[PDB]
């Protein structure tokens, strides 16, 4: 299961 | 979020200055790992004070600490030595469930912090205006908190509630309320009367 | 930077003449993402051609496997042709069915 | 990691519509949430801003009532159509540097708005100070100022104390609401008060200046009159007191 | 030890719309799922058998979280391209891999978050899971917003949550072939390239996972300047191929030994050319 939060770098 | 609820026990809590406070929160979601907690004061913001991430037990920030159980889903505010400022609305909530994306809140706990008078010396005094004749009001301080300020029957009369002020400098809390009546008959002791005064009361004449 | 492609040809399984295999074009280290592979029978394009989703490797260069069903035989001749913007014309690599 | 909203009080009469910005102030917001407070204080979700996509509602959300646009990585607008006095309310967004799954979340100051049928009804308030008693002075060593705001509406005022030109929030305390000056209306104008104490020691020296400021938030220019009243625009009304040696 | 990895690539392209996102998943050496943005309704699609097993929730939840990592994407690969002043009119990747490393219990063992912009190292974090190693001062300004936003905080409590728990959850369902090591058959072969010089080649083939050690050694001695080693393939059915050759001089054939190291042979092997 991939990571559900993304943040702009 | 559909498959999120978040619960806050209690609703309203009530505690005496110094004393801890607990603010317990469940959740129903797996997918649920942050958990953050905001404290709101009357007419402004809530504002994030602490929070905690389900691969940590307890996170504690001085007098303020956070405790997470994920197998049970239930986490937990602790506020220690509290203090009269510490009173709030408080929202606990979680980021779990499926659909939209969204944090899931509680329903917020009032925290009451009920400020510990020492040196109570109850008073009804009259104060004067300094601009002009305008005139006078009522001013019943230095109260301890086991004191109840009713409203008065009398339309014409108003009283205002309880409140607490803190003098920093020198160690001390006081508690005032204010009443006043635009009827030129009206005395300091019609508003702050046997009822609501204790009997050791200085209540001079004006 | 730009990493231009390494080319490997070769069989699923040691090969027999006249018995069915699959054909590999195993393309790596290449820098952009963008790649053109052709696997070649008698220098001209074998139609029904698949790819392996795009990967990379811990270099962060590019990797992909384009293979087909083929049938070696003693005198037929397999390659693989690779275009990429560090080629200036397209890289050719006959199959050696010993390596 | 701020996030503001403008404006922060709006007084407008029925049938206006009502933009309010939720703006991410230091960071990128592909999402902002907006929520509705009551005086039974819990968060109610509304509506969810998404960059480059349509708003998601709550369930219970008269849509064509509250517009959402998501104007940029940066800035989200609320819009209130056709304004009634049952949509005042305070409107709250908040937004945070990470999408995908709700991470930390920042709120904006929140919105007052506050819907009239009439705008006859509106009036700043009177400030009083009242000087401390003898009789304190003399029993306690302490110097008790109260400041009172009286016949304003609507509920919209902010009161502070300023000690020699500096403001104070030591030995403060400010009643939490203003009551009703006729409990028993829909419109009833409103009194608060305040209070402040020093040391009597503090309150002998006429050196020493006491004011207490009470901003109001009224109308605004492009409001017009059809009355004989001094415009209730948005302003400050205090009232001082000076040491008082005997 | 097992490990679950998800590899990112975002590439502008100035002339053919919006920025393209493909994600791929793997578990040890087999891939499992891909998502390519590049589609009118693109989804998260299947890539091994034991994945079917997931319902439709499953296949949601994933479409949900690239097309959230399209749009990031796409912001962040303006944002590189402001800091290092490039022109709009160039085409740039933003490639990124994260994810877990199990212990021999169902631990987590080391994770793993490493970005790379036009194929060079950008911002990694690091072992503690708690700062970063950021290549250049473009990086430090993605840094600072990472540290902002408490991205190191969140990475670590996915590591050592639901990495962990889906990497096992796929390692019990797949059990059958990502439990099981498939030794490599070996063989030695002989190529004469001249009259007295006949190169050596050992063979490694159908082998899982793809870590293997292959050496030459002359009378037992570490040939390794003069072995050719080619980088280890795919053979396309989920196993792999390697082989190490050797320009050895006509005659002495039984001199040189080959030496095959892998997890499924119970003893390494020591092979010569026969006969």
């Amino acid at each position: 299961l991939p990571f559900d939060k993304a943040t702009i770098m | 979020s559909a498959g999120e609820n978040v619960e806050q026990h209690p609703s309203t809590l009530s505690v005496q200055e110094g004393d801890s406070a607990v603010i317990k929160c469940t959740y129903s979601d797996s997918a649920s790992n942050y958990f953050p907690w905001y404290k709101q004061e009357l007419g402004k913001r809530p504002q994030l004070i602490i929070d905690i991430r389900s691969n940590v037990g307890e996170k504690k920030d001085q007098r303020i600490a956070v405790t997470l159980n994920k197998t049970a889903k239930h986490f937990s505010l602790h506020i220690t030595e509290t203090q009269p400022e510490d009173s709030a609305v408080y929202f606990c909530a979680a980021d779990g469930g499926a659909g939209s994306y969204q944090l899931t809140f509680g329903k917020g706990t009032k925290l009451s912090v009920i400020p510990n008078i020492q040196n109570p010396d109850p008073a009804v005094y009259q104060l004067r205006d300094s601009k002009s004749s305008d005139k006078s009001v009522c001013l019943f301080t230095d109260f301890d908190s086991q004191t109840n300020v009713s409203q008065s029957k009398d339309s014409d009369v108003y009283i205002t509630d309880k409140c607490v002020l803190d003098m920093r400098s020198m160690d001390f809390k006081s508690n005032s309320a204010v009443a006043w009546s635009n009827k030129s008959d009206f005395a300091c002791a019609n508003a702050f009367n046997n009822s609501i005064i204790p009997e050791d009361t200085f209540f001079p004449s004006p | 930077i730009q990493r231009t492609p390494k080319i490997q040809v070769y069989s699923r399984h040691p090969a027999e003449n006249g018995k069915s295999n699959f054909l590999n074009c195993y393309v790596s280290g290449f820098h952009p993402s963008d790649i053109e592979v052709d696997l070649l029978k008698n220098g001209e394009r074998i139609e029904k051609v698949e790819h392996s989703d795009l990967s990379f490797s811990k270099d962060w260069s590019f990797y992909l496997l384009y293979y087909t069903e083929f049938t070696p035989t003693e005198k037929d001749e397999y390659a693989c042709r690779v275009n990429h913007v560090t080629l200036s014309q397209p890289k050719i690599v006959k199959w050696d069915r010993d390596m | 990691a701020v996030v503001s909203q403008h404006p922060s009080r709006v007084i407008c009469k029925s049938g206006t519509s009502v933009k309010i910005e939720c703006r991410s102030l230091d960071f990128q917001a592909t999402t902002m949430f907006w929520y509705r407070q009551f005086p039974k204080q819990s968060l109610m979700l509304m509506a969810t801003s998404n960059e480059g996509s349509k708003a998601t509602y709550e369930q219970g959300v008269e849509k064509d009532k509250f517009l959402i646009n998501h104007a940029s990585l940066t800035l989200s607008t609320l819009t209130v159509t056709s304004a009634h006095p049952e949509d005042s309310s305070f409107y709250i967004c908040s937004a945070g540097p990470t999408s995908g799954r709700t991470d930390t979340q920042y709120f904006g100051p929140g919105t007052r708005l506050t819907v009239l049928e009439d705008l006859k009804n509106v009036f700043p308030p009177e400030v009083a100070v009242f000087e401390p008693s003898e009789a304190e002075i003399s029993h306690t060593q302490k110097a008790t100022l109260v400041c009172l705001a009286t016949g304003f509406y609507p509920d919209h005022v902010e009161l502070s104390w300023w000690v020699n030109g500096k403001e104070v929030h030591s030995g403060v305390c400010t009643d939490p609401q203003p009551l009703k000056e006729q409990p028993a209306l829909n419109d009833s104008r409103y009194a608060l008060s305040s209070r402040l104490r020093v040391s009597a020691t503090f309150w002998q020296n006429p050196r020493n200046h006491f004011r207490c400021q009470v901003q109001f938030y009224g109308l605004s220019e492009n409001d017009e009159w059809t009355q004989d009243r001094a415009k209730p625009v948005t302003q400050i009304v205090s009232a001082e007191a000076w040491g008082r040696a005997d | 030890s097992h490990s679950m990895r998800y590899f990112y690539t975002a590439m502008s392209r100035p002339g053919r719309g919006e920025p393209r996102f493909i994600a791929v998943g793997y578990v040890d050496d087999t891939q499992f799922v891909r998502f390519d943005s590049d589609a009118a309704s693109p989804r998260t699609e299947p890539r091994a058998p034991w994945i079917e097993q997931e319902g439709p929730e499953y296949w949601d939840r994933n479409t949900q979280i690239f097309k959230t990592n399209t749009q990031t994407y796409r912001e962040s690969l303006r944002n590189l391209r402001g800091y290092y002043n490039q022109s709009e009119a160039g085409s740039h990747i933003i490639q990124r891999m994260y994810g877990c490393d199990l212990g021999p219990d169902g631990r987590l063992l080391r994770g793993h978050d490493q970005s790379a912009y036009d194929g060079k190292d950008y911002i990694a974090l690091n072992e503690d899971l708690s700062s970063w190693t950021a290549a250049d001062t473009a990086a430090q300004i993605t840094q600072r917003k990472w540290e902002a936003a408490r991205v190191a905080e969140q990475l670590r409590a996915y590591l050592e949550g639901l990495c962990v728990e889906w990497l096992r959850r796929y390692l019990e369902n797949g059990k059958e072939t990502l439990q099981r090591a498939d030794p490599p058959k070996t063989h030695v072969t002989h190529h004469p390239v001249s009259d007295h010089e006949a190169t050596l080649r050992c063979w490694a083939l159908g082998f899982y996972p793809a870590e293997i050690t292959l050496t030459w050694q002359r009378d037992g001695e570490d040939q390794t300047q003069d072995t050719e080693l080619v980088e280890t393939r795919p053979a396309g059915d989920r196993t792999f191929q390697k082989w190490a050759a050797v320009v050895v001089p006509s005659g002495e054939e039984q001199r040189y030994t080959c030496h095959v190291q892998h997890e499924g042979l119970p003893k390494p092997l020591t092979l010569r050319w026969e006969p």
